[PDB]
Parts: structure tokens; C-alpha cells; sequence
RNA sequence: ACGGAAGGGCACCACCAGGAGUGGAGCCUGCGGCUUAAUUUGACUCAACACGGGGAAACUCACCAGGUCCAGACACAAUAAGGAUUGACAGAUUGAGAGCUCUUUCUUGAUUUUGUGGGUGGUGGUGCAUGGCCGUUCUUAGUUGGUGGAGUGAUUUGUCUGCUUAAUUGCGAUAACGAACGAGACCUUAACCUACUAAAUAGUGGUGCUAGCAUUUGCUGGUUAUCCACUUCUUAGAGGGACUAUCGGUUUCAAGCCGAUGGAAGUUUGAGGCAAUAACAGGUCUGUGAUGCCCUUAGACGUUCUGGGCCGCACGCGCGCUACACUGACGGAGCCAGCGAGUCUAACCUUGGCCGAGAGGUCUUGGUAAUCUUGUGAAACUCCGUCGUGCUGGGGAUAGAGCAUUGUAAUUAUUGCUCUUCAACGAGGAAUUCCUAGUAAGCGCAAGUCAUCAGCUUGCGUUGAUUACGUCCCUGCCCUUUGUACACAC
């Protein structure tokens, strides 16, 4: 689904800082929290993020709970240009 | 466009779903849990309520 | 689920794909000089000028305030 | 300020929810069930399941990762939600586990 | 100081035996206190049919959530309030203090 | 299994003796049919028809007339930064400031677009492919191994002649013994506790201060920082209490049954909750991100927007509500409940004051609640009157006009209020429902759905009868014996 750059790196930025990411299954919804983006753009972005095996999703209750797997987060790594172990969300 | 999905959603059945399965048909909208009330008849043992008469 | 006859006119009438031109961006061409501007541009402090003004008829037409700002020089 | 009918009721479906979410996801760990404690300065999530090396994960971080989604879901505070994993006894004497068991092994194609 | 605690569960023992505990620690410092009063057990119904369809017997199920409450009245200094509000959790069990 | 076969025992979803009715009228609501663009659909004896918590303006919504959008992930191929593609003012166009599309050029720039595969969604189909749940067989007492015994075997005994019980409940009998499930036991609730713990979020008494009358002490009241005392009433928690106790009858004289006394309670104390085996090719894919398969998947059966429809009416049925009047209607006063619900990032239950005939409005206030709404000052009821056997001051349908409230929007009136209109109905044929005590019936109140809308349901309390304390005649049910040419089983 077409979405500009910038809202694009801002879900993905999240998701590399934190490592979940909640959705509340409301299309038309068009204000998220913790992220200023769309719903649908979230939700959209995150399931195509999930078929080419780097995140893995449930449902549960209308509400898309994310989260990501190794390659999730070294192909976020390389998405975002950041440095070899910069920071995942997996801290001690 | 902005027309879509336009119409308010304030009050009627079309405001209220059920939380876990988004029905709009037999909603429990008693002490604000607004859970359908087949999955009320499910979930009510782990919600707290049960049968004693 | 019968059948849909289409009482409507068969009108399937999908839009343009932002009609194809060729090369654009014409400001101007000068000779072994400056090159001034076509389509005098918005007067927004957020255009920094480099968005050009349409011109259709009796109305310039902007990119930056995207659809309103009405000038007839 | 609520109201205590409120409250508790939502204290309910708040537990049959993230026990729904955990026998969701946590159905290859012998999940078999969740007691919540909410306490002056924290609410502890206690977790009886068989393979809490599992549930861990490396350093906790699937603990980690939990601990955060249900804190992004419920809008709780970073640290006043927390989880415990624990070894629960007489895994025969659990209805739950043994069905999950089974529905693995019928999956994997047992008679 | 005119403290008030308030007992607001569902598991009628166990908010019996934070409430012992409670009133006994409360005599061994000799506080006065005004003793438990336990406000009247609140019964939430919800009567609903148990078909999920709309045919059969026209059969109806009330499930209940009885809520029993009681609130004991202190007059302590604030040492030992804070360690009565350190002590005495228990699983299942609100609690809740208000001063003044 | 069935019998218009027998024996025994049961049930107001059977009857008896009755009660209140329904069926008759008007209206509300559901169903069929008819009509329609659509009048979405499931369910058809009990075990469909005020059921889908289904009281539909929009949403709901699935149907109809139209308009958009894509939320077609991902992989591969193609186009391609001399640009893949997206969006847009105004005008035409359109119900429509939907660029939907067209004119005109602007805008954006690898996210895309086209094709292929492959997905995704679907209140689309299949409840006869299913899971789960529910109902029913079936509210009755029934069901099953182990080891023995009988029989070639299917199978049987155990699980039974009698007597008893609400009960394969027991006494007993005995090729059976010892067990299990069900019943019962259990749990909740309603009744008792002047015995325990207590309590300005429940009360009571006294003390102060204070109002009125009598005054002679008194009677009736008010009073939050006037305190003191208590827990009878109120709430709870822990317990106790009834086990048919005692007595008298009756029974092989055992299980038990009948009567009386005592007792708050002597129909397993009352009412429920839970409730076995085996099944129905019961219902439900329209509760489910429960689902296999099939269909569709981009001018889609996805989703959303506008407007209709689900209410449409020659008719036929089922739940009900109003009544057909003096055991009454109306007008004044008198004046008593219980179950419950209620606002936070919202606008809920509203007191009180004021305005308004009214509905309602406005200014404030209390309450996240044993504290405030609320003593929910409910209605039926009672006492005084008016009326007067007249379809009448019964009855209040059908209509016209106006005033308000909810909502984005009320036109096929959402409801409420005011005035006017003032119809059938004169107690209901064949038939047929429910019911044995605080039960029937009358009476209203709260909650559910709910922005608004109860004639519905779920509960609560208020007033409170008559008639049985039985029988198997009808309708069926359980067990035994018997007959069968039945086995999808009369
Ligand atoms: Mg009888
Ligand atoms: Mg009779
Ligand atoms: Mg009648
Ligand atoms: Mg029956
Ligand atoms: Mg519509
Ligand atoms: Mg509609
Ligand atoms: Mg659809
Ligand atoms: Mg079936
Ligand atoms: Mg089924
Ligand atoms: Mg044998
Ligand atoms: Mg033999
Ligand atoms: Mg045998
Ligand atoms: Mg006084
Ligand atoms: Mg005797
Ligand atoms: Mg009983
Ligand atoms: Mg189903
Ligand atoms: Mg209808
Ligand atoms: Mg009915
Ligand atoms: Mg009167
Ligand atoms: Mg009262
Ligand atoms: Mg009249
Ligand atoms: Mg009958
Ligand atoms: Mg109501
Ligand atoms: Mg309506
Ligand atoms: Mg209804
Ligand atoms: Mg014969
Ligand atoms: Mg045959
Ligand atoms: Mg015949
Ligand atoms: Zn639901
Ligand atoms: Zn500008």
C-alpha cells in the first residue's frame, strides 16, 4: 500500500527500538498512539513486513500484537543504516 | 476520500461491538464490558461470575 | 445471487496515471545568459520558490498551498 | 474514579483477556494458566506453564517482550507491570496442557 | 490522622483474614480504631439465554458476582500507617487507604 | 419399539373439584400468504410463531436503486528518475465543495501501476461435512464395567418376587459378589437467633441547644462535630438450630407411613443451581480471527457513502395489552414496598430553587455510591364526595390541529403533552392454556435491550381467594409380564 517515507521509517524506527508493536484491529481509525501514523498504515506495513518471515503476529481479541524475529530486526538493522548491535529491543 | 466512512458512529448499535469478536448483535453493555453474550456465556467463569442459584 | 445485468451505462471509466509528457521543468532557455522562470510562483512563506503556479484560466493554480491561491495578474 | 462494580469487572476481563492472549501464543510451552497480584507500586503477572526455559527464552527476552506488549496494549507504566514464569507442579493434574498436548500430537499426525 | 481502609473483593476469606491481621496488629500497637464494618454483599446479575440461536426452550441463566466491602476506621500516626499499607497484600483482595 | 393386551406405580407441560383465562371486539407484536425494486433471512406438533436476547429512522443490514475506494500480502516478469505513480482549486458532471469522471495544467516521485502465480476478505452456500454451545428424548429414575453363573450364539444375570420411597430410595430376597455414574448427599437463596463480633456510609435511647401545645411532671418535633451509651430493629462474618425430635397408632411388625404435642421451621422445611448413559442425521456456518469444501475476489457477493426497505395489506393463525362497568369511572384527600442502576477524560442517576397548563426548560447541588438520586412517599388500595344502569361521566381505537424533547436527520405521525374527534366491545361458538399456597389472580416498580421508543422479557415486592390433599377416564411417563409378519421400529 502506497505510504510516504517518513511514516514508513517512523514504524519502522519503532519497531526497532522497542521490538512490539500494538495495533488495535480499527480501520478508519486515523490517529494510532504511540506513533502519529494511520492505523491502516501501521497495520498494513507491518503485515507485508510479516509475509517475507520477519514478524510474526496474533490477533487476539482485535488487537495485532507484533513482534519481530532476527532477521526482523538485522534487516531493520540494515534498513536504517545503523551500526553491527546498535540496539535492539532484547536488553538484559 | 473524507466522504468515505463519514457517517457517525455515536450511539445505535453501529457505536457498540463486541470486544472479542466484534459483533453488534447481543451486546452486554451492563457494567461497561461490552462483550457479546455468547462469548459472555464463555468467558464469564475467568471474568469472576458465576452460578449459585 | 442471480445475475447483475449492469442497468447502469457500461461506463467503466478509469482516470489518467498522470498523463505521461515528455522532459519538463521549463523555466527558461538563454542563450550564454540567466534563465528566468515560467509560472510565477506562490507567495507562501513555505514555498521556498521552486514550486511552480498553474495557469488554467481566469486563476493561478499552486502546488505548495496545494489547491488555493487565486491570483489574476 | 470508578466505581467499584466497574472495577472489578474490569479486572475480569482483563484477566480472561491476557489469558486468552497466552493460551494463544504460549500453547508450544505447556501454558496452564496466569494468577495476576496488583500491589502498591507494581502489578505482577505470575505465569504457570512446564517449559519456562522456553517461556524465558534467551535472558528473558521473551519475558522482555511480553512484559511490553501487554504494557502497549493495557497503557500501563513502563516497570509497573511485570511477569513471572513458573514451573508448575502435576502437569497430569492440568486439563489444559494435556489438551494442548494432545492437539500437537494430532497435529503432528498421532492416532 | 483519621485514616480509613477499604476492603473491596470478592473472596469473602480471604478478605476476612486481612482484616484479622489487620485488627490484630492494630491492638498490639493499641490503636483505636472503629471495628470492620462490612457494608451489604452487592450481588452483580446478568440473566441472558443460553442458546446461542434463537430456538428451543426458552431457558434463561443468571450469572451473579457477589462484591463484599468493608472499611475499618484507624487513628494512627504515619510510621505505622506506611507499614500497614507495606503489609497486608493479598492476592485477589483491593485495598484501598484515603486519609482525612 | 409398539399394542384400541394385562399387572403395579406416577404427572395440573394429564384429569378430577374449581380459579383466572385465551378463542369473540379494538389495538400491539411475531408468523404465513399477497404485493413490491426490495418488502433480507433462520426456525413449522410438544421440542417454530414478544424466538434469533430481532423494541430495525441512518448505523445495525445481511435486501433494493445507484456512487466511490481497495485495505489484491508476498514472489517473479514488464514500464521507468529524459520519469513508475499519487493527489488536486475552479467549471462541466453528480443527490452530493465524491476530481468519481472530463477540460486545463499543476503536484508527488519508487511507496507504486500492468500481467502471472499466490493470497486476503465475505451476515455468500452447505447445521446433511463439522467443532463448540443450546434444546429435546427426560424431570422421569435410570445407566455401566470387573470376576463369577446361564446360553453354540446374539445376549442375559448382577440391575430382583414382595413391601416401601419423590427416587434400582431402602427393607429384604437371592448365581451372584464387590463396585462406579445418576438420584440423594452437595452449593446458593428464603425463613429463626433480644446468644458472639462489631458499626455517624444502618439505627435506637439519653444528654445538651431549640420549635409548638400544655403547662404539673409531659406529648409531638428539629439539631452535626452537642456528646454519652447500646445493637432490639438493619447489615454482614463466625456459629448454633431440625434429625421428621418426643408421644400415640399401624406395618413381615423391618424399611417406613399416619395423627398429635413442642418448635421459627415437620409437603426430601420452601425455591432453585449442578445434574448420568445413549441419541436426534433437532437448531446455529447471521455470535465467534471456530471451521473443511464449494462460490466470489476489483465495473467483487469485500468494504463504505446517499436514499429506500425490513413497518409494505384482500385475508388466516400465535404470544399479549386494553376493556366490555357501581366489587364501577372520575375528583379530592389519606398514604405503604422490595429487587436494583448510575459520570473521567466522560458527560450518567438527579435533589433543591425558578419559569411553564402540561410535556418540558433553566440556575445550581449531591453521588464512582448502605452515604446522593431515594423513605425511589409505586400502583392496586382506603375514606369522603360527583355520577348513575343510559354503549352512560364505561371503553378509548380511528382521525384533525398545535406545543415540546431525542437525533446529523423523525415525512409512512420516534416518543411525550394539550384540545377536539369518541368506533367496535353488551362477558364471547366449536375448541383450548396455566395453576394446589403466601401459590393462582389483581397491582405497580427496577433492570435488559436503549441517543429516543414497552403493550416484551428477566426479577422484585404489594393485595391475596376458591377448590383437591385424589385417580388412571383422556393425554402421556416408569417398571414387569405377554403378543408381534414391526427394525428408517404404528
Ligand atoms: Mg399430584
Ligand atoms: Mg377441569
Ligand atoms: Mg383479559
Ligand atoms: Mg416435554
Ligand atoms: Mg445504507
Ligand atoms: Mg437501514
Ligand atoms: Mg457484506
Ligand atoms: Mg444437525
Ligand atoms: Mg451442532
Ligand atoms: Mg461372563
Ligand atoms: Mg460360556
Ligand atoms: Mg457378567
Ligand atoms: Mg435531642
Ligand atoms: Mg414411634
Ligand atoms: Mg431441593
Ligand atoms: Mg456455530
Ligand atoms: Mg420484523
Ligand atoms: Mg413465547
Ligand atoms: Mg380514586
Ligand atoms: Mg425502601
Ligand atoms: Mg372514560
Ligand atoms: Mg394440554
Ligand atoms: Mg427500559
Ligand atoms: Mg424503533
Ligand atoms: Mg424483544
Ligand atoms: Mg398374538
Ligand atoms: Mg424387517
Ligand atoms: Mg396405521
Ligand atoms: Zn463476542
Ligand atoms: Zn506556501
Amino acid at each position: 500500500m502506497l505510504m510516504p517515507k517518513e511514516d514508513r521509517n517512523k514504524i519502522h524506527q519503532y519497531l526497532f527500538q522497542e521490538g512490539v508493536v500494538v495495533a488495535k484491529k480499527d480501520f478508519n481509525q486515523a490517529k494510532h498512539e504511540e506513533i502519529d501514523t494511520k492505523n491502516l498504515y501501521v497495520i498494513k506495513a507491518l503485515q507485508s513486513l510479516t509475509s517475507k518471515g520477519y514478524v510474526k503476529t496474533q490477533f487476539s481479541w482485535q488487537y495485532y500484537y507484533y513482534t519481530l524475529t532476527e532477521e526482523g530486526v538485522e534487516y531493520l538493522r540494515e534498513y536504517l543504516n545503523l551500526p553491527e548491535h546498535i540496539v535492539p529491543g532484547t536488553y538484559i | 476520500e473524507n466522504v468515505w466512512f463519514s457517517h457517525p458512529r455515536r450511539y445505535g448499535k453501529g457505536s457498540r461491538q463486541c470486544r472479542v469478536c466484534s459483533s453488534h448483535t447481543g451486546l452486554i453493555r451492563k457494567y461497561g464490558l461490552n462483550i457479546c453474550r455468547q462469548c459472555f456465556r464463555e468467558k464469564a467463569n475467568d471474568i469472576g461470575f458465576n452460578k449459585f442459584r | 445471487r442471480k445475475k447483475k445485468v449492469y442497468t447502469t451505462p457500461k461506463k467503466i471509466k478509469h482516470k489518467h496515471k498522470a498523463v505521461k509528457l515528455a522532459v519538463l521543468s521549463y523555466y527558461k532557455v538563454d542563450a550564454e545568459g540567466k534563465v528566468t522562470k515560467l509560472r510565477r510562483e506562490c507567495s507562501n512563506p513555505t514555498c521556498g520558490a521552486g514550486v511552480f503556479l498553474a495557469n488554467h484560466k481566469d486563476r493561478l493554480y499552486c502546488g505548495k498551498c496545494h489547491s488555493v491561491y487565486k491570483v489574476n495578474a | 474514579l470508578i466505581s467499584k462494580k466497574r472495577k472489578l469487572v474490569a479486572d475480569g476481563v482483563f484477566y480472561a483477556e491476557l489469558n486468552e492472549f497466552f493460551t494463544r501464543e504460549l500453547a508450544e510451552e505447556g501454558y496452564s494458566g496466569v494468577e495476576v497480584r496488583v500491589t502498591p507500586t507494581k502489578t505482577e503477572v505470575i505465569i504457570r506453564a512446564t517449559r519456562t526455559q522456553d517461556v524465558l527464552g534467551e535472558n528473558g527476552r521473551r519475558i522482555n517482550e511480553l512484559t511490553l506488549l501487554v504494557q502497549k496494549r493495557f497503557k500501563y507504566a513502563p516497570g509497573t507491570i511485570v511477569l513471572y514464569a513458573e514451573r508448575v507442579q502435576d502437569r497430569g493434574l492440568s486439563a489444559v496442557a494435556q489438551a494442548e498436548s494432545m492437539k500437537f500430537k494430532l497435529l503432528n499426525g498421532l492416532a | 490522622i483519621k485514616i480509613r481502609i477499604t476492603l473491596t473483593s470478592t473472596k469473602v476469606k480471604q478478605l476476612e483474614n486481612v482484616s484479622s491481621n489487620i485488627v490484630k496488629n492494630a491492638e498490639q500497637h493499641n490503636l483505636v480504631k472503629k471495628g470492620p464494618v462490612r457494608l451489604p454483599t452487592k450481588v452483580l446479575k446478568i440473566s441472558t439465554r443460553k442458546t446461542p440461536n434463537g430456538e428451543g426452550s426458552k431457558t434463561w441463566e443468571t450469572y451473579e458476582m457477589r462484591i463484599h466491602k468493608r472499611y475499618i476506621d484507624l487513628e494512627a500516626p504515619v510510621q505505622i500507617v506506611k507499614r500497614i499499607t507495606q503489609i497486608t497484600i493479598e492476592p485477589g483482595v483491593d485495598v484501598e487507604v484515603v486519609v482525612a
